[PDB]
């Protein structure tokens, strides 16, 4: 059964990260744009 | 062809299904919904978009036309 | 190769694929995901709050 | 119906003087400009 369980190892959690950062800098953001607030609503849900 | 084997499971097929199931459903929308995209081929700085693009398309053209457009601010 | 292979290149069945091509790369830095919503909005596919359901 | 009028093939120069290519940081390949192609839609 152990084998299947997840370990901390295997996750992602810095890989999102990496990712989301790529699409600001490729991606114009402003209040108007539906992206700016979620995004850094992101940021701050993983340094939290 | 190793690779293609390889890196099978790990291909991103996503993006491509989803227009499947767009134009086999909704046939007719479809043909809008990417009729609808169309961007710029070619930008253009300094002008008076009034009738700078109004002279720009009765000369200064040749099988595809000319007109303004909004940016990041500008 | 060419000899193998040359009916690619006939303008329209290029032209037709263009209007994929674009819709595929203008996925991400675009909101076309809005206009899944509406296409769904016409048929009432989507599914709002206000709404009534035995769902 | 004819008229004291310029030449249009000096129409065509000034035109072409008074427009200007532009640069932005992000051009990509597939879509020419992102910020413009964004408010577009």
């Amino acid at each position: 059964l152990d084998t299947t369980r997840i370990t901390k190892e295997k996750t992602l959690t810095e890989e999102y990260r990496l990712s989301i950062d790529h699409l600001k800098n490729s991606i114009v953001t402003k209040k108007g744009d539906h992206l700016y607030d979620d995004i850094n609503l992101f940021i701050k849900q993983i340094s939290v | 062809x190793x690779x293609x084997x390889x890196x099978x499971x790990x291909x991103x097929x996503x993006x491509x299904x989803x227009x499947x199931x767009x134009x086999x459903x909704x046939x007719x929308x479809x043909x809008x919904x990417x009729x609808x995209x169309x961007x710029x081929x070619x930008x253009x700085x300094x002008x008076x978009x009034x009738x700078x693009x109004x002279x720009x398309x009765x000369x200064a053209a040749a099988a595809x036309x000319x007109x303004x457009x909004x940016x990041x601010x500008x | 190769k060419l000899m193998y292979s040359l009916s690619k290149y006939d303008r329209l069945n290029i032209n037709i694929n263009e209007n994929f091509y674009t819709f595929l790369k203008s996925l991400d830095k675009v909101d076309v995901y809005s206009l899944k919503f509406f296409k769904n909005m016409i048929f009432n596919k989507t599914y709002s709050n206000y709404n009534v359901n035995l769902f | 119906k004819k008229q004291d009028q310029e030449s249009i093939s000096k129409k065509k120069e000034k035109l072409l003087k008074g427009i200007q290519p532009t640069d932005e940081k992000l051009v990509d390949k597939h879509i020419g400009n992102v910020p413009i192609a964004q408010q577009i839609v």
